[PDB]
């Protein structure tokens, strides 16, 4: 998910691929897109 | 896209959608109709073929009749389901990219007359008036002479030669054979060359038969032909000389392998291509390389001569430019398992191209404007309602072994095996074939997704078509003739015993004594390993006869638990590769370790691989381990050379890891493959058989002295015992199915897999040694590095070792098999009620679909887990509507629910599906509820469950299981009830259960009916998973929530609430005494953090508020008691929680201590902060009761 340019919605890309030198490895790249939070509604438990 | 459904036979020639063309070069002419661009539809009967077969030429299993598709009405009647055929192909995304690329993909067109692709020649037209001074005889006009010179071979020509239609594919009927779906190129030349040739194909819609539990959708056979069209559109056609393995022969005698085309396993999908095609490719041929380069040379041609020009029309360039935006790899990725998932749809998986031998076609007739919609079969691939084909009759068999079983020399039996029809070879392909080490050494759902529809709909259509002179050769029919072998044996064959189980009589008898069965004259038994079933009959011989319903009753009853305890008998045996589950009688039936004592002891102390019938048929493949080549190099450099080197070696070693797994698909699964197909005939065998002794038995009932009524209910009760007779085979399929293919894999763990250890263990060293004299010859290293080196690069037995149990078991997995676990539901009935935004919902989700009919004035709650049906105005009922309600006399069934009762205690019906007196029923009675079962012979069975007083959450799960005659009902999470219900005869009731309130109001939660009885284990669970819900309840159990007024009560004193005592000028909570147990107790409130929260969720944190002052909750320092101060900021934060195992009862903690109850002091039992491990760990849960 990556924020549009323009609009206020999250347009969808294809993640990236592994090419750099070896054809004996492949993965796609993790620490891409919008980076998201959890945050608590209430903080009605304790913070701890 | 959009397909022309708005012709039909009689529509006028207008020469441009409906023609009249000519075939081939021959003197006949046929009439073709466009229904979508350069797609045509011919219904009339393939040319070709010759109508009239000697029969000597007639192929097995194939049906023969010159006389179809002749009348205009059938013509007719084939158009429009071709054209429902397309429609429902094109209703999906998948279908409507493969058309859009059938039309865009014609074949290259030939170049100019003169030569060339690059451009045509100029003309001049229209010499302007001589003006008054300058002649102006130039002033003209430009014209690109030969516009759309471009050499055509896709066309149909007119009867008068003088006009030609575009076409890409023409859809025929049937040729000869009225049931042989084929695909046929115009040219072979131009299939093979890369420039591509139109396809005609020969389609059978009217016919179809059953696999397994399922019938064959016939689109996907049109698929199927279509995408092999495509091969031929793109003149990728591999030389017919290149075929591969398909399945050994194992009724031979003999050595003798089936071979089948590369492009028949890439297209037919399933599992087969699955073992072939692998990563890194074990199986290539230069037929591969050779259609990439012409391609890829296609494809700069027309990129560097098409393009450019501007003297051809777009119908061709648009075309052309989409049909090279895919790539070859994308087609040879395509197989039917992609359009199974897609559609859903469920086909055949294993050896689909050679049914032909496994089992026998039954062909039944489709009614396409009924029985075929745009959305499939009408009420689905299972339960459509079609009828078995006339033409069954004149289906030709010609088998290719004819075993005469004799025994001195007297025949006692005849059987037949029916061959698979492929090409043959006995040479062996796997001991002649090189893995190649120099090609293929790297790359250790997405193919059609460069196919945009949008702009195939966009480009105009081919008005004018310049044609080719000679772009039809000519048509070559094929002649086969089948042979017949005559294997003479003493030892039957496992096809003598399934044959031995069918018979012709509507009298016969079973028996187990195979001899006796084929040595009867009357031909009056059959053979059968039914023992139970037997020895019941046998038992009840000579008894009093059957006259009254009830004895019907019972006989049947008995039959069916005794061929169902017979069929799905299993024993379970501890095998290497876990635990199987042995079929205990498929010994006896297929005469396979039939010699003495039981099969499964046989079975254990011998190998699985004693089935099979042809074993040691492993063949070593060639082995071309190229050596190391040389110039010198520092180990920086040398070291990435050796790493790829050794890379590579790991890939040959898998390439040969594949082959031996191919080989072992081929070779061994095929095998136990027909062991299954021929244990599954025996299971429908048997079932026919007790069927038609029911028959015979209720047909001689119906000539006696019984009203019409009770007739028509014994009828009604032996049509649902043929369902459940049909649920029970079906599990006994299901565990042949799973037994047998444990078995193949474990035997390729134990009998395969050393031996591939064996001879690589043999080939290592070849590579050691090898590497080892590579780097001596090197000169620029130091010995310690060489040793290093040489440690690094070598290889040991683990380093082929690539067996992986898991991989296997989900290769052997199709697209079938996980719709087939996707669409398996044991529940009749599973009740989904949403609230949504003022549009209640409330269905049932099984896929049963059952009609529910609820009035508007029901509300929708939040009950236990979700929403539920709350019942309060009276008068209020609930309808489900659904034939397997019914019931009948042989069928197990389980209601499981929630129920809450916010009324009283008079009697008062909540649930009932009785009809006058047979059926069951519900209703509470004094303080409890009762369940009363009925028979419609008057037996009764009431029982009365205690504790269901109202203002409480109940979990009803009553269960019938009608094998065991068992009654199991259960309350929360104890048995209340193990009835048994022996004497409950049929309970045949009606299609509809009411849900009422009358005058009480009541929720009801999670309603399901279930088609099983349900064990303890069960209902404990779903009991306490669905409570785990992250919310705490009170003792009621509804939701606990905040500034509601509570009492509390501590679980070990179940009847004493805590009240206030002032002491020393404090005030702490304490239980009442015995003698004063009259005081009334005091009253709590929950307060929070957030005080918009409304409902208490654990682990959250909130103060206690005690009620005139406003008291909080305080915990005392001096004795660790609980007091009671007037001040919110002294309070204590208290944390709540609840225990899983105790759902309606909470726990208080505090700095991780819980809050509980201390010992007697003198008359009182005070709230303490407890850290002593001396107080039984349940003083510490206590309950709020809504006060």
């Amino acid at each position: 998910i990556k924020l549009k340019k323009d609009s206020p919605v999250g347009e969808i890309l294809t993640r990236s691929k592994y090419n750099q030198n070896s054809k004996y490895i492949n993965y796609r790249d993790l620490y891409i897109g919008e980076k998201f939070i959890i945050r608590r509604k209430s903080n009605s438990q304790s913070i701890n | 896209m959009n397909i022309n459904d708005n012709l039909s036979i009689n529509s006028p020639v207008d020469n441009k959608n409906v023609v009249v063309v000519r075939a081939r070069k021959t003197d006949t002419v046929f009439k073709a109709f466009k229904v979508a661009p350069n797609i045509w539809v011919a219904p009339e009967r393939y040319y070709g073929e010759s109508l009239s077969i000697d029969e000597e030429y007639k192929v097995d299993g194939g049906i023969y009749d010159s006389n179809f598709l002749s009348q205009d009405s059938e013509k007719d009647k084939f158009l429009q389901a071709i054209i429902t055929l397309l429609k429902r192909i094109n209703s999906t995304n998948a279908g409507e990219k493969l058309l859009s690329l059938i039309s865009t993909a014609i074949p290259f067109p030939y170049g100019y007359i003169g030569g060339g692709y690059y451009a045509p020649n100029m003309i001049t037209f229209g010499s302007a008036p001589k003006s008054n001074k300058k002649l102006n005889s130039l002033i003209s006009s430009t014209i690109p002479f030969p516009y759309a010179g471009y050499r055509e071979t896709n066309y149909l020509s007119s009867e008068d030669n003088k006009s030609f239609y575009a076409s890409n594919i023409v859809i025929f009927g049937p040729g000869a054979n009225i049931v042989e779906n084929n695909t046929v190129f115009y040219k072979k030349e131009d299939a093979e060359n890369g420039m591509g040739t139109m396809t005609e194909i020969w389609f059978q819609p009217f016919l179809t038969y059953k696999y397994d539990e399922f019938y064959i959708d016939p689109a996907i056979e049109l698929i199927k032909c279509l995408i092999k069209s495509l091969y031929f559109l793109y003149g990728i056609k591999p030389s017919d000389d290149l075929v591969i393995p398909y399945r050994l022969r194992s009724e031979l005698e003999n050595i003798e392998y089936s071979q089948l085309n590369i492009v028949d396993l890439l297209v037919s999908g399933g599992i087969d291509p699955k073992f072939i095609n692998t990563d890194p490719y074990w199986f290539t041929d230069n037929y591969f390389s050779n259609a990439k380069k012409v391609f890829e040379d296609h494809r700069n041609i027309y990129e560097t001569q098409i393009e450019g020009n501007n003297a051809i029309g777009n119908d061709i360039k648009l075309r052309l430019k989409q049909k090279f935006r895919i790539n070859i790899n994308d087609i040879w990725e395509l197989n039917l398992n992609y359009f199974s998932k897609e559609f859903s749809i469920m086909m055949p998986d294993r050896f689909n191209n050679a049914l032909k031998h496994f089992y026998r076609k039954q062909y039944y007739k489709i009614d396409y404007p009924e029985n075929y919609s745009i959305n499939g079969f009408v009420n689905g691939q299972i339960n459509v309602q079609l009828s078995l084909s006339d033409r069954n009759q004149d289906i030709i068999n010609k088998p290719e072994e004819i075993i005469n079983l004799l025994n001195n020399n007297v025949s006692l039996m005849r059987s037949n095996i029916y061959g698979d029809g492929l090409k043959s070879t006995v040479d062996d392909f796997y001991s002649n074939y090189k893995i190649p080490y120099n090609r293929a050494y790297e790359y250790h759902d997405s193919s059609l997704d460069n196919v945009n529809i949008g702009v195939i709909d966009n480009i105009p259509e081919i008005i004018d078509v310049n044609p080719y002179k000679e772009n039809c050769d000519k048509f070559s029919p094929v002649q086969k003739i089948t042979s017949t072998r005559e294997i003479n044996t003493n030892i039957p064959w496992p096809i003598n015993y399934l044959q031995a189980q069918n018979t012709n009589n509507e009298k016969f008898s079973l028996s187990s004594d195979f001899v006796e069965v084929v040595s009867s004259k009357d031909k009056s038994l059959v053979y059968s390993f039914l023992s139970n079933v037997m020895f019941y009959l046998d038992s009840i011989k000579d008894n009093s006869p059957i006259d009254t319903d009830k004895k019907y009753y019972l006989w049947l009853r008995e039959i069916f638990r005794n061929y169902s305890f017979d069929i799905t008998a299993t024993q379970e045996i501890n095998t290497d590769c876990g635990i199987n589950k042995v079929v205990t009688w498929f010994g006896k039936a297929l005469n396979i370790l039939n010699t003495s004592d039981s099969f499964v002891e046989e079975f254990q102390n011998l190998g699985p691989i004693s089935l099979i019938n042809k074993k040691e048929n492993l063949s070593m493949p060639i082995i071309e381990i190229y050596g190391i080549p040389m110039l010198g190099l520092p180990l920086n450099d040398l070291n990435e050379k050796l790493f790829n080197i050794y890379l590579k070696n790991i890939l040959y070693f898998k390439k040969v890891y594949f082959n031996f797994l191919d080989q072992w698909w081929t070779e061994y699964y095929s095998q136990y493959f027909d062991l299954i197909c021929m244990a599954k005939q025996s299971i429908l065998a048997q079932e026919k058989l007790i069927k038609q002794i029911i028959q015979n038995k209720l047909q001689d009932l119906f000539k006696a002295d019984i009203s019409m009524d009770k007739l028509n209910l014994m009828n009604l009760a032996t049509e649902k015992t043929f369902i459940d007779l049909s649920n029970e085979s079906q599990i006994a399929i299901n565990n042949i199915n799973d037994f047998l293919n444990k078995s193949a894999i474990c035997v390729f763990d134990t009998n395969i897999y050393p031996k591939f250890i064996s001879f690589m263990e043999q080939c290592i060293n070849s590579v050691n040694s090898n590497v080892t004299a590579f780097i001596q010859k090197c000169t620029n290293i130091t010995e310690d590095e060489k040793l290093q080196l040489i440690k690094l690069n070598t290889f040991m037995n683990i380093d082929f070792e690539f067996f992986d149990i898991q991989s296997i078991k989900d290769l052997i997995t199709s697209e079938t098999d996980l719709i087939k676990e996707e669409k398996e539901s044991d529940y009749n009935l599973f009740l989904f009620t949403l609230q949504e935004d003022n549009n209640k919902v409330i269905e049932d989700i099984s896929g049963k679909n059952t009609l529910v009919k609820y009035s508007d004035s029901i509300s929708l709650v939040y009950g236990v887990n979700g929403d539920a049906l709350y019942l309060k105005e009276p008068d209020e009922s609930v309808s489900f509507s659904n034939k397997a309600f019914e019931n009948g006399l042989t069928n197990s069934f389980s209601i499981c629910f929630w129920l809450r009762n916010l009324g009283e205690i008079i009697t008062s019906k909540l649930i009932e599906n009785k009809a006058d007196n047979c059926g069951w029923e519900i209703y509470f009675e004094n303080n409890g509820l009762v369940f009363s079962i009925v028979d419609c012979n008057g037996n009764e069975e009431n029982i009365y469950l205690s504790d269901v007083i109202s203002k409480n959450w109940y979990y009803i799960s009553i269960s019938i299981d009608r094998l065991r005659n068992q009654l199991l009902i259960f309350i929360n999470d104890k048995l209340i009830a193990n009835q048994s219900i022996e004497q409950i005869l049929n309970i045949y009731s009606s299609n509809t259960i009411s849900l009422v309130n009358e005058n009480n109001p009541i929720y009801i939660e999670g309603l399901s009916i279930l088609n099983r009885s349900i064990t303890s284990e069960e209902v404990v669970n779903n009991y306490f998973s669905y409570l785990n819900n992250s919310y705490i309840r009170d003792i009621s159990g509804e939701r606990l929530e905040y500034n509601k007024t509570y009492e509390l009560y501590n679980y070990v004193f179940p009847e004493n609430s805590l009240y206030e005592v002032t002491e020393n000028n404090n005030i702490y909570l304490s239980i009442k005494d015995t003698n004063n147990l009259n005081i009334q107790g005091a009253k709590f409130k929950l307060i929070n953090i957030d005080a918009n929260k409304q409902y208490v969720q654990k682990w959250d944190e909130g103060v206690v508020c005690l009620l005139d002052e406003e008291k909080y909750v305080d915990i005392s320092s001096e004795n660790n008691r609980i007091q009671l101060v007037n001040s919110k900021d002294t309070a204590k934060r208290i944390i709540f929680n609840n225990d899983i195992f105790m759902p309606n009862c909470l726990t208080f903690a505090y700095n991780n201590k819980y809050l509980s109850l201390s010992l007697r002091d003198r008359n009182y039992n005070w709230m303490i902060c407890n850290n002593n491990d001396n107080i039984p760990k349940a003083a510490h849960l206590w309950a709020l009761k809504g006060i």
